[PDB]
């Protein structure tokens, strides 16, 4: 039942326990940035509206899409499979 | 091995039982368990049941069963006449010889 | 194509238009015999054929779910304008218009003035037949798109009154002549207030049935005949095994 | 060396299965991680159940069965994660939803040939296998049908290899199904012929037990399954610790069998106290056989006083002494209410185990230093089947619920033989009972 | 894993569905932004068998919202919570139906419902495991009666396999809006006795009165009577989304609340129900939730349960309860009511536990029962029928979209046997 992090953005060749506990370790997945609560008075507390508009007409009508896509992280894939040893010790698990 | 002839013409039919006896049992159908607590609410019980292993359990004054218990319900010449209450009729059974010993 | 190509192109492949039109089906009154599955399938077309201009002869008109649409225009002339779908196999096919509607009727119901739907109801009970069968019938036969967009495969669907030719990616259609004088005579047709307003309740619908077109295509057996007939056959058909047994001899007689 | 593999197919199955794993795990020493308990200090004592990894953690030899995820899931979610091996539960896509003709013919097919994958993987590994374990509901549909599966697969797999059945019928009048009987027929004729002895573990009886002993109006299923967990602990301690009478798993079938079509048998167990009267009695090994042999405390809802004793197992844990049971035993003999059959002078298999019994955190047991758990045999058993033959009539002569089961591949006349197995084992219980 | 879809049409059915998806984010603790703010773990755990899981981190209920006007729909997606439903989903026409059951079947249902077919296939292969499908609607309308029927019988044929449900609004006779209900209400029974699998009824006067007798409130509202559906309808999915005692699906009920295909028609009641001055002297207990459960007043329907038998009954319980008293309390009732219960059957009550109340409760039952006293209303549907249609009245409008009397008398005669066969159990005996 619904590990919720694998489905929406996919994740690449890795161990199904270890992307599990990497999406449930993670950040969000909760915490409200906006402060509504499901009992429905903060939806008419808030505006529900985007900040990401400009204008249109009489030239180009396409516009820039939504923040849903990675900025700056742009690096390729034999750079995060092959490092060294900077990473957690597999086994260390101090006793 | 197998030997040819005439007479192996005509092969035989199968012939099995007919059919076996449909049942024989003799405990009742409806046998009430002999410590089953789970039927004494509003009766004189205290919390067991009959525990004396009888087929029959008779039951007293309060009993277990009712046919409208809960949500029963769904004349001016019709009337309650002389004696048709429990308590009219100021009048006794006829006698018999009894045992006793047994 | 002479509208019996399309039903043996139909036919000759099953898994590419599966349905049950593609073997017999019991009749609804057991004194008709079933009909192969070519036959029922023409016998099912000439009676749509039948019931369409029977309603057209009235001020309604019908048309198909996805096969084009038997309208007409009043200034009467009718000009079977295609359906979204049907256009969309022609290519070479001007997209003139016919009728002048305006934005508020989009739908072609709308900017039709009597328009039916040709139910499989009537057509089941006329060809004695279910209703299911009918529509799956209909179904397959409304699946000349695929025919269509191959090269070729000219086709000229008659079913009865109308004359539709199809070329290449072309349509182009004639009329009976007499059929369109018919029009053109006594159309009390388009208004409602005409009838006294008393007859729907008097008058029963096997009344209006027995005067229909309808029920007239096919001659009408002897249905104790025919059961008798089918009963002296089984009869027949199961002890007829035995021939020697005689337990009756007669030999002078 | 000697090891016994125990299926848990169906809900109840799996959770009689956690309670009695965790009485083991608490029995033994092991930790729910699977270890011993951490670093504060083996008799190989553990090997009947468990088995070595090769480095640190033990691995149960059980295997999980069900077609419901959230069951499985919740228990892998559970503080018992660690412990089982993460294949060793297995776990179906869809339910049977209470229809034995699903689970035996649709949906637990393409789960049977991975559950004999995993349980010949179990088997390979063990030496000196004495048998199988196995528990299910009867009254479920997947329960009862992949019980029967996996019953008629094994069989056939194995040969002589002896196979144990606790199943849990429907209760005389009260239950949670409407449609159980049927199934309830079905799996008797699947397991009649395929399992060697099965244990009879109603669920009314346990109900009655706690009201009447632990004082305890607000019972669960948690109860229960700790009672039945007990029970299969005082069975199976003979095979892993000493006493001064042991009996192995063979030593069942060959002393309370009196013949292959007769192996239906119930059970007993005393003493059931709370400890708010616990031990403000003696506790005498002769008033706890009383007991154990007292109608009233039977496992399952049947009265013994109904019928002949065939043969009687009964097997003593704590500080007893052999004479102080044949004192008990000749009481017993010499007790009127009780009565055995002609052709069984002697029908009393006694055994002795040194092992005290455990206590679990948050039980209401009272820690014993003696106990006594009772198999026996008798034909008064019959009575049940008669009860349960008369329910199935009524449903049946209407043709009721009927296109559910016909749907899903069954042939019609499952029913009617079904019918008649149950009338054949009817027949044969009536007709050994007479006396000659 | 076994996730449902929801299909919702027509003024009613979108009603209804706006508070049922209201009543679902809040008990998964989704804010109308689509955030996930559970309390616990296991709120989480079963969330996809409504929400799906999009990019951003957001949930969206996999819902398909349709009519052929947007009148409705567009108000809805100003409600509360009107964010989550998805405007892709959305398939509006731009004529109308007038409560008219031929043209919300026949001419612009055919011809628009192609959309509604394709969005549905892509949900449901989009689905891993289907359990099957719900959809509310009413059958005083035009297009909801019609066009959900349509749609039922085309996704039926789709997946034979399957499960269906359906919560349906019949018509009643005393407060009646429409003049042509008896109608496309009978024709609409017709199609739907014969393809949907599981049918539950739900009376608005029946409504009227609950909540005017048990709440004691003084100005009832169509938001009162949408928010005791929403809580009648998720508590048949209670146990499939959460752990219990014992689990149970939809599938699990239709066997045990099925004896014969044709009868497949139930009412449905929850509890507890209580005016706002009053719980604090009422206990909530087992037997209180038994009786109040079984009481013919909170029954969602008019017919009167007391007025035939039982065939059969489903009693959901919801909260940490042990087996122990609700079977207890089956049985003393099943006992003392045997007037009340078919004989020829033996225990025809099924019960199911899970653990999780109502938000801000401690327990809650949801009862769903099958019973011969059904057949009153369809008769006083078919008398109402009969009359009207006898004189042909309003018939001009059904004839001149394509249909005739014949099928009027299929349905009424379909109708009528189904009573005469409903009944003929009730009479039977052992
Ligand atoms: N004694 C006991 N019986 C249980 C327990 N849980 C379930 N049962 C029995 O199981 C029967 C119903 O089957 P379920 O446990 O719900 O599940 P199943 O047997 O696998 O069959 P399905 O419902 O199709 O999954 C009930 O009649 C109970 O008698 C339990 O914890 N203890
Ligand atoms: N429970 C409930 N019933 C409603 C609601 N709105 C309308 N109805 C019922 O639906 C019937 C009218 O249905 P209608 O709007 O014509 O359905 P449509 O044609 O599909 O839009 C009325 O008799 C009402 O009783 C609502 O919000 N809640
Ligand atoms: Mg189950």
């Amino acid at each position: 039942g619904y590990i919720p992090g694998l489905k929406p953005n996919n994740h690449y060749g890795a161990s199904y326990g270890e992307i599990a506990k990497n999406c449930l370790s993670n950040p969000k997945v909760a915490q409200n940035p906006f402060k509504l609560a499901s009992t429905g008075f903060n939806y008419q507390r808030h505006d529900f509206r985007d900040p990401s508009l400009t204008a249109t007409t009489h030239k180009f009508g396409a516009q820039t899409l939504l923040k849903n896509h990675p900025s700056i992280d742009q690096k390729s894939n034999q750079w995060q499979s092959q490092t060294h040893d900077s990473f957690r010790n597999p086994l260390h698990k101090p006793n | 091995m197998e030997e040819e002839s005439i007479y192996n013409l005509i092969p035989k039919e199968y012939v099995p039982p007919p059919k076996e006896r449909r049942y024989r049992s003799q405990y009742p159908n409806d046998l009430p368990p002999t410590g089953s607590t789970f039927i004494n609410h509003t009766t004189s019980r205290p919390g067991v049941a009959n525990l004396a292993g009888d087929f029959e359990l008779s039951k007293g004054p309060h009993s277990h069963k009712d046919f409208c218990s809960t949500f029963g319900r769904v004349s001016t010449s019709d009337f309650r006449k002389k004696n048709t209450g429990t308590m009219g009729s100021n009048k006794l059974p006829i006698i018999k010889p009894f045992k006793y010993a047994d | 194509m002479n509208l019996d190509s399309i039903f043996e192109w139909i036919l000759k492949q099953p898994i590419n238009y599966p349905g049950k039109h593609q073997d017999s089906q019991p009749r609804t009154n057991p004194a008709y015999k079933p009909l192969e599955a070519k036959a029922q399938f023409h016998i099912i077309f000439k009676a749509t054929g039948e019931y369409i201009r029977e309603k057209m002869l009235d001020g309604k008109g019908v048309n198909m779910r996805d096969f084009g649409a038997f309208t007409f225009e009043i200034f009467i002339r009718p000009c079977f304008v295609p359906d979204k779908k049907f256009r969309y196999s022609l290519a070479r096919y001007a997209g003139k218009e016919e009728i002048s509607a305006p934005k508020s009727q989009h739908s072609i119901y709308q900017k039709g003035f009597g328009m039916m739907f040709c139910n499989a109801g009537p057509i089941a009970a006329s060809c004695y037949l279910g209703k299911d069968v009918v529509s799956s019938a209909h179904n397959a036969f409304i699946q000349a798109v695929s025919d269509l967009t191959t090269l070729g495969h000219g086709l000229n669907i008659d079913f009865g009154f109308v004359k539709v030719y199809v070329q290449d990616r072309d349509l182009r259609y004639s009329y009976n002549q007499n059929f369109a004088n018919t029009l053109n005579n006594n159309f009390y047709r388009l208004r409602k207030s005409d009838t006294p307003t008393s007859e729907h309740w008097n008058t029963t619908y096997e009344s209006k049935w027995a005067k229909s077109s309808l029920n007239s295509l096919l001659k009408r057996p002897n249905s104790n005949q025919v059961r008798n007939y089918y009963e002296k056959t089984l009869a027949l058909k199961i002890m007829s095994l035995d021939l020697s047994t005689a337990e009756q001899t007669n030999y002078s007689r | 060396m000697r090891e016994v593999i125990s299926i848990h197919v169906g809900q109840g199955g799996i959770q009689v299965g956690n309670a009695c794993w965790e009485l083991f795990c608490l029995e033994h020493g092991i930790q729910p991680d699977g270890q011993m308990p951490s670093d504060r200090t083996g008799d190989d004592a553990f090997n009947t159940f468990f088995s070595e990894t090769g480095a640190g953690k033990h691995v149960p030899r059980a295997v999980f069965l069900d077609l419901e995820p959230t069951v499985i899931d919740e228990v892998r979610t559970g503080t018992y994660r660690q412990l089982f091996h993460p294949e060793q539960l297995i776990s179906g896509k869809e339910d049977a939803a209470n229809n034995f003709a699903r689970g035996h013919y649709t949906i637990g097919k393409e789960i049977v040939d991975l559950c004999l994958d995993r349980i010949r993987k179990l088997a390979d590994n063990c030496t000196g296998l004495q048998g199988f374990l196995v528990f299910n509901s009867v009254g479920g549909g997947t329960g009862s049908g992949l019980g029967s599966l996996l019953l008629e697969r094994l069989s056939v797999d194995y040969g002589k290899k002896s196979k144990l059945g606790f199943t849990i019928y429907p209760s005389p009048q009260v239950s949670t199904a409407v449609v159980e009987p049927y199934n309830s027929i079905l799996s008797t004729h699947s397991l009649l012929e395929h399992t060697d002895v099965a244990v009879m573990l109603d669920n009314e009886a346990i109900y009655d037990i706690c009201r009447r002993n632990l004082d305890i109006e607000r019972p669960t299923y948690t109860n229960l399954n700790r009672l039945i967990a007990q029970v299969i602990s005082s069975l199976t301690a003979s095979l892993r610790f000493d006493g001064a009478l042991n009996v192995d798993i063979t030593e069942f079938q060959t002393n309370l069998v009196p013949y292959p079509r007769i192996h239906f048998m119930l059970s007993s167990y005393a003493p059931i106290i709370s400890a708010e009267k616990a031990y403000h009695e003696q506790l005498s090994v002769a008033e706890i056989t009383n007991s154990a042999f007292e109608p009233a405390n039977m496992m399952a809802k049947c009265d013994p006083r109904h019928g002949k004793y065939m043969a009687c197992s009964m097997m003593y844990r704590g500080d007893v002494v052999p004479k102080d049971v044949n004192a008990s035993i000749a009481t017993i003999k010499t007790k009127r209410t009780i009565q055995f059959v002609d052709w069984c002078p002697t029908g009393f298999k006694v055994g002795i185990n040194y092992q005290p019994p455990t206590v679990v955190p948050g039980g209401d047991l009272a820690k014993v230093m003696r106990a006594v758990c009772m198999i026996s045999n008798s034909t008064a058993i019959a009575e049940v089947f008669s009860r349960l033959d008369h329910k199935f009539d009524l449903m049946y002569a209407k043709r009721a619920f009927v296109h559910w089961y016909v749907g899903e591949g069954m042939e019609e006349g499952e029913f009617s033989e079904a019918r008649e197995d149950l009338a054949a084992l009817e027949k044969d219980y009536e007709e050994v009972g007479i006396e000659t | 894993m076994r996730e449902i879809v929801h299909i919702q049409g027509g003024q009613c059915g979108n009603q209804i569905g706006a508070k049922f998806w209201e009543v679902i984010s809040d008990e998964h603790g989704i804010d109308p932004t689509g955030t996930y703010h559970g309390d616990s773990d296991l709120q989480l755990e079963r969330i996809n068998v409504y929400y799906n899981e999009a990019t951003g981190g957001r949930y969206v209920p996999r819902a398909i919202l349709m009519d052929l006007e947007p009148g409705t729909m567009d108000s809805v997606r100003a409600g509360p919570f009107g964010q989550l439903f998805r405007p892709d989903n959305f398939v509006f026409g731009q004529t109308g139906a007038g409560n008219n059951w031929a043209k919300g079947h026949y001419t612009e249902g055919a011809e628009l419902i192609d959309s509604v077919l394709d969005v549905v296939r892509k949900e449901a292969e989009g689905c891993d495991c289907l359990q099957g499908f719900q959809i509310t609607h009413s059958l005083g309308g035009g297009t909801g009666s019609g066009m959900g029927t349509l749609l039922i019988s085309k996704v039926r044929e789709e997946y034979p396999d399957r499960i269906m449900e359906t919560f349906s609004v019949v018509p009643s006779p005393k407060v009646s809006d429409t003049v042509v209900e008896p109608y496309n209400a009978t024709l609409s029974v017709h199609q739907l006795v014969e393809n949907a699998d599981e049918c539950m009824v739900i009376d608005n006067e029946a409504l009227y009165d609950i909540c005017f007798r048990t709440l004691k409130l003084t100005t009832p509202t169509y938001g009162d009577l949408n928010h005791l559906v929403s809580a009648a309808m998720s508590g048949v999915t209670c146990c499939l989304r959460f752990p219990g005692q014992l689990n149970s699906d939809l599938r699990k009920l239709a066997v045990n609340l099925i004896p014969f295909p044709r009868l497949h028609f139930f009412m449905i009641g929850f509890a507890p129900l209580t005016s706002r001055g009053s719980q604090q002297y009422r206990a909530l207990t087992v037997p209180e939730l038994t009786q109040q459960m079984f009481d013919a007043k909170n029954m969602m329907c008019a017919a009167d349960p007391r007025h035939g038998r039982y065939l059969t009954a489903s009693a959901l319980f919801r909260g940490r309860m042990s087996t122990k008293e609700v079977d207890e309390q089956m049985l003393n009732v099943q006992n003392k009511n045997s007037s009340y219960f078919v004989e020829w059957i033996p225990n025809n009550i099924k019960s199911s536990i899970c653990d999780i109340p109502p938000k801000g409760l401690k327990m809650a039952v949801t009862f769903v029962g099958n019973s011969t006293a059904i057949q009153e209303m369809f008769k006083r549907v078919a008398e109402q029928f009969t009359a009207m249609f006898r004189r042909k009245a309003f018939l001009h409008w059904y004839t001149g979209e394509g249909m005739d009397e014949m099928e009027f008398t299929e349905a009424e005669s379909n109708m009528n046997d189904l009573v005469s066969e409903y009944q003929q159990y009730q009479d039977a005996t052992a």
